[PDB]
């Protein structure tokens, strides 16, 4: 009765799944866009921090 | 004729031959040395990503062997001109000097190298196989002090002697006396020869007691450990056998006539570049062997 | 009688959820982001170099002081550095050796390793006496232990080689939930910003995203071709990306609950041993096992640029809080310091 | 409970010599560095000798140099002082303080109950301004001491340590580097500095909370301390 | 610097210098990997050499140390962590030489060897051990003398001639199992029949050992 219990519970997982609302690409890419956008200059390793605000150095 | 050293009354000539076999004998030894040990050292400088202790040894017996084969051609220039070294006295001693510390380098190498893998063949489980790099480069320091000691000397004495009408630029001269030079040469040759010797052997003879030479390699390797043996045997022998040659008539005839010795002079000069052919045969059976 | 049913309604949910993730993609994010200028050329160049490991280094962790960073590795020994002064803070004795998972609590009061043994083990750091002990021994996995990450300085959530996700109570000393959503053996964790949902990546090359407080499986995402190797999440904490064997990465959303851009080049081969994001989202450095680390533009799949200072493949690699430096450790016994 | 206990001296003549040991067992004692600090009576404290962490380093003060040897045995968990040439001034209850140094630690954490002795007859300096101040219980009281040159280093953390001394107790470690409150104290005290002035404010006095408070400075060796600072409830 | 920070410094120059210690003493130590079926007398030369996780076992027998890992406690998949023992001297690898009569209870469809064949085609010729050497170990000797009366090997081995024989039936198997080995030209296979004396053993597999230390000091030392 293992196998049955198995497929019952996968069953209801991926029922339980498709449930979910999901919005468009676009809508979550332009969400993406806006945030990687409003942190672009606080991103040290995206543009080069002066050596002086540098904590690492040779 | 007969020249005059202070408290050393010492024959060495200026016999021709020695202009004409010499000099491109030298001038082969410094191409392919130049060559191969620029060609080494561009590896162990650049494009070498390991290291551990035989490494260590390798590079400084390169060292050496490169310090020797850039001294070689003023040597070269001076044998030229037939013993007419016209560069000053600072050039003497610092020639000299670059000569015997770089063979005595390569020579306590070579040695080094050769007990390192008797260690490492003979007693596998020996602490000293598992040695640290600071102090494989703490041993070749002392090593090349060692090396130094010996060979100072060479810069105290004014090297650049005047005769006649020529500046000798030679450490090797013949003398009715001895001095630290001629047994250092001795023991320079014996003893590394019997460390050597030793060593090859019990390599060879454990090696194929343990039977496990039927590897494809490892034959490889123990006809280049033969191969090393040989060639150091074949720089090293002659100039050396000349040398004991010279000192049984020095010490049965003495220096009443220096007619006697005009061969035994000459040849041994020759036999003297044989052991330069060490510098430029190192690289292909140390370095460039063992894939 | 009941078990071909129950396959068929599950091939049916599997073909509904697959129609409804292609009815919201009308677009595309790798076409949209040809708006923006790409980032260009990124030169780093490794400020440190972290040495006295002497073995392969598995794991290190990141302290949210962003200074000091701990590293574990097969000769037994875990050791924090201080990434600054690149000295070494501690050097805790494992009773195991094969370790190849290590965490740092956000406090800095702990650190947890784990590994071969599948136990992972906390350490206290901060005692009234001058050495670090063993605060407590986790044990209940069947398989290796791939990742524990902190929760808090009372919480840790465990993947082991058993096909399972654990979450423990430090206290008491057992786990008070389980995750058994997978069929291979999970791979790496990556726990969510704000602390709430967490997805762990599996061999059977699937990821899924889990709730902590609950329990469950609340999403499934698929789409890779080999067993998964790292997981991270996205700096905003609505999407996260995968590596695996295949040579590629891929960017997923949890909204839209579907793949948005993968990262795959011809020349590049091999898999990916970890995988983390930037600060702001725009990079995503992952590991390959090529002897290097390569760096991807995350909304145009642009290779920015490479990290090519390694000696040996990079097995770890994490990104400080504040963003300022990247630290990869590799098989070569060395831990290197970017910027 | 980590515990330091010491035992010596009572009486020596003048020109003498005499042996000081303190043994800490039970707890780590290879790692921890020893200092030793003495208190004259009715006098502010002084450091006298440092040894580290597996005895590679030694220090004294200026005025023991020569005359004064500070050895540990780790594997006894011991730590001596051979006192030799003993003056008339060196009458003190001599200290001993165990202190770890690695990246966010707290040295001076620890003092020891304290052994006294009777003898029968350039560097920072710092200065507290007051040494008795009487203040009502549940009222605020700040102290402030100063400093020669400024303790702010290029690491970013300037070194000054607050120690309060309970009326017949030794005294306890409540802040280092003017920030960090020290572990094991309540969270009514708090420090501030700005590079040679500094300050210690109390939210709420206590019957246990007044005593002696001292100032001390780490940028470098001597070890420089403050007039204390007596409170009178 | 100040003397905080020479402080710490001197407390990492410690760490470092217990950390050499430490390592150069674990360098002195003999690294084996055990690998086999599970019920091939694996714990008949386990304890031989005593005289969850994965279990260690630790003796000495002329100066040197021997760590034994036995792996087979994990039923993960193999590759996952198999690069984790990619720095090892030998892998030891029983066989067992009476189970041709027999079959794995779970399958039923392949013989007992022929799983324990796969596993060594697969170990063999793995990416990370190109260069390690393997002991093999045929353990059930004497049942296989008591039983090869009654079966022959050609159940088992098809292409057999069938001479039906302890000693040629040995070299049979010893020949198909070294037939595996595909990078002959690093890695050599080392096969011993396990005896009833306990000291004999351990014998060989010292003596693998220390051909594997030779040819790993004089690949370091360049002449291999
Ligand atoms: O040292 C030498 O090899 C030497 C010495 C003198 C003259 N020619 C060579």
């Amino acid at each position: 009765t293992a196998s049955i219990a198995q497929a019952r519970k996968l069953v209801e997982q991926l029922k339980m799944e498709a449930n979910i609302d999901r919005i468009k690409v676009s809508k979550a890419a332009a969400d993406l866009m806006a945030y990687c956008e409003a942190h672009a200059k606080e991103d040290p390793l995206l543009t080069p921090v002066p050596a002086s605000e540098n904590p690492f150095r040779e | 004729h007969f020249l005059e050293i202070d408290k050393k009354n010492c024959c060495v000539f200026r016999d021709d031959f020695i202009v004409k076999v010499l000099p491109p004998v030298l001038g082969l030894e410094f191409i392919f040395g130049l060559l191969g040990n620029g060609l080494a050292l561009w590896i162990f400088c650049f494009h070498l990503k390991s290291w551990k202790s035989s490494r260590i040894f390798l590079f400084n017996l390169a060292v050496a062997d490169f310090l020797l084969i850039i001294c070689l051609p003023f040597l070269m220039d001076n044998y030229v001109r037939r013993w007419d070294w016209k560069f000053g006295d600072i050039p003497c001693r610092l020639m000299l000097f670059m000569l015997a510390m770089n063979r005595q380098g390569s020579i306590i190498f070579l040695t080094v190298v050769a007990v390192d893998r008797y260690f490492r063949v003979v007693h596998p489980h020996h602490a000293l196989n598992k040695i640290s790099n600071r102090t494989a480069a703490i041993i070749s320091c002392l090593l090349w002090g060692i090396t130094i000691g010996l060979t100072v000397h060479l810069l105290k004495k004014k090297m650049p002697i005047q005769n006649g009408g020529a500046n000798l630029c030679s450490s090797f001269s013949i003398c009715h006396t001895f001095q630290w030079h001629e047994a250092m040469f001795l023991l320079e040759f014996f003893l590394p020869l019997g460390i050597i010797l030793f060593c090859s052997a019990r390599i060879i003879w454990s090696l194929r007691q343990r039977q496990m030479d039927r590897h494809a390699k490892i034959k490889r390797a123990i006809t280049f450990i033969m191969v090393v043996a040989i060639v150091f045997v074949i720089c090293f022998l002659p100039s050396v056998v000349v040398r004991i040659r010279i000192f049984w008539l020095l010490h049965t005839s003495g220096t009443q006539n220096c007619e006697v010795y005009r061969s035994v002079d000459l040849a041994f000069f020759i036999t003297l570049s044989f052991t330069y052919m060490n510098s430029m045969l190192d690289p292909v059976v140390y370095y460039f062997s063992s894939p | 009688s009941e078990l071909d049913q129950l396959r068929q309604e599950a091939e049916q949910l599997k073909n509904q959820i697959r129609d409804a993730r292609k009815a919201c993609a009308d677009a595309t994010l790798s076409q949209i982001t040809n708006n923006i200028d790409p980032v260009g050329r990124i030169q780093m160049r490794t400020r440190r170099t972290l040495r006295g490991h002497l073995a392969k280094i598995y794991a290190m962790h990141w302290g949210t002081d962003s200074r000091l960073l701990v590293s574990a590795s097969q000769d037994g020994k875990l050791i924090i550095w201080d990434s600054y002064t690149t000295n070494k803070v501690h050097a805790i004795p494992l009773r195991s050796s094969w370790v190849m998972t290590c965490a740092y609590a956000p406090s800095g009061n702990y650190v947890a390793c784990g590994g071969l043994d599948n136990i992972c083990s906390i350490y206290n750091l901060k005692t009234r006496e001058g050495n670090v002990r063993v605060s407590r021994e986790l044990a209940g996995h069947t398989g290796y232990l791939s990742c524990c990450r902190f929760l808090d300085d009372n919480q840790i959530v465990t993947s082991s080689g058993d096909t399972t996700c654990a979450l423990w109570d430090i206290e008491t000393g057992q786990q008070t939930t389980t995750f058994t959503g997978h069929t291979g053996d999970v791979m790496s964790l990556s726990l969510a910003p704000d602390t709430r949902l967490f997805v762990s990546g599996a061999c059977d090359a699937s990821a899924k995203l889990w709730d902590v407080r609950e329990g469950m499986c609340r999403q499934t995402f698929t789409g890779h071709e080999s067993d998964i190797n790292a997981i991270c999440f996205f700096p905003n904490g609505n999407a996260f990306a995968t590596g695996s064997d295949d040579a590629t990465c891929r960017l997923f959303d949890l909204r839209a609950d579907q793949e948005l851009m993968t990262y795959s080049h011809d020349n590049i081969i091999c898999g990916i041993t970890s995988v983390s994001f930037s600060k702001s989202g725009r990079l995503l450095l992952a590991g390959y096992d090529d002897f290097n680390c390569n760096v991807w533009d995350a909304l145009k799949a642009d290779r920015a640029g490479v990290l090519a200072g390694h000696d040996n493949r990079v097995s770890c690699l994490g990104v400080t809080d504040d963003g300022m430096a990247v630290a990869t450790g590799s098989w070569d016994s060395f831990l290197k310091i970017w910027n | 409970d980590v515990q330091l206990v010491e035992s010596g001296g009572g009486l020596v003549q003048p020109g003498g010599s005499r042996k000081l040991s303190c043994s800490a067992s039970g707890f780590a004692f290879s790692s921890f560095g020893m200092h030793w600090v003495r208190q004259a009576p009715e006098k502010g404290l002084e450091w006298v000798a440092y040894i580290s962490s597996g005895s590679g380093t030694i220090y004294y003060a200026d005025t023991v140099k020569g005359r004064f040897t500070i050895s540990r045995d780790d594997p006894k968990n011991t730590l001596f002082l051979q006192m030799t040439s003993l003056r008339s001034e060196d009458t003190a209850m001599y200290y001993c303080v165990r202190s770890i140094y690695y990246y966010g630690s707290s040295p001076f954490d620890f003092w020891g109950q304290g052994t006294t002795l009777t003898v029968s007859s350039s560097d920072i300096v710092m200065t507290q301004a007051t040494s008795s101040v009487p203040v009502t219980p549940g009222e605020s009281v700040s102290i402030s001491c100063r400093s020669s040159k400024s303790l702010l280093h290029s690491n970013g953390n300037t070194y000054l340590y607050w120690f309060l001394q309970r009326p017949g107790q030794s005294p306890q470690l409540l802040i280092y580097r003017m920030s960090n409150l020290a572990s094991g104290v309540p969270d009514r005290f708090s420090g501030s500095g700005s590079g040679t002035a500094f300050t210690l404010t109390i939210s709420r006095l206590e019957a246990e909370d007044v005593g002696v408070y001292y100032c001390m400075q780490h940028l470098e060796y001597p070890l420089t301390f403050g007039a204390g600072t007596k409170l009178e409830l | 610097l100040s003397a905080e920070d020479k402080a710490a410094v001197e407390r990492s120059k410690m760490i470092d210098r217990n950390l050499r210690e430490d390592g150069e003493k674990a360098a002195r130590e003999v690294k084996l990997l055990l690998l086999g079926a599970g019920e091939s007398g694996k714990s008949t030369i386990v304890k031989q050499m005593k005289i969850t996780g994965i279990v260690e076992t630790h003796f000495t027998f002329k100066d040197l140390h021997f760590k034994m890992f036995d792996v087979g406690g994990q039923r993960s998949e193999r590759k996952k962590w198999i690069h984790c023992f990619e720095g090892v001297t030998a892998i030891i690898f029983c066989v067992a030489l009476s189970d041709y009569d027999l079959v794995l209870a779970e399958d039923e469809e392949m013989n007992r060897m022929h799983e324990s064949m796969k596993l060594f085609d697969s170990i063999c010729n793995n990416k990370w051990f190109t260069d390690t050497s393997i002991i093999l170990f045929l353990n059930k000797k004497d049942l296989f003398e008591e039983k090869i009366k009654k079966s022959p090997l050609t159940i088992c081995y098809p292409e057999y001639a069938g001479s039906n024989t302890y000693e040629e039936a040995a070299a049979y198997i010893q020949c198909q199992f070294e037939d595996l080995n595909k990078r002959k030209d690093t890695k050599e296979i080392y096969t011993h029949f396990t005896c009833a004396t306990d000291t004999k053993n351990v014998q060989f597999v010292f003596d693998a050992v220390t051909d594997v230390i030779i040819k790993n000091n004089l690949k370091d030392c360049g002449l291999f």
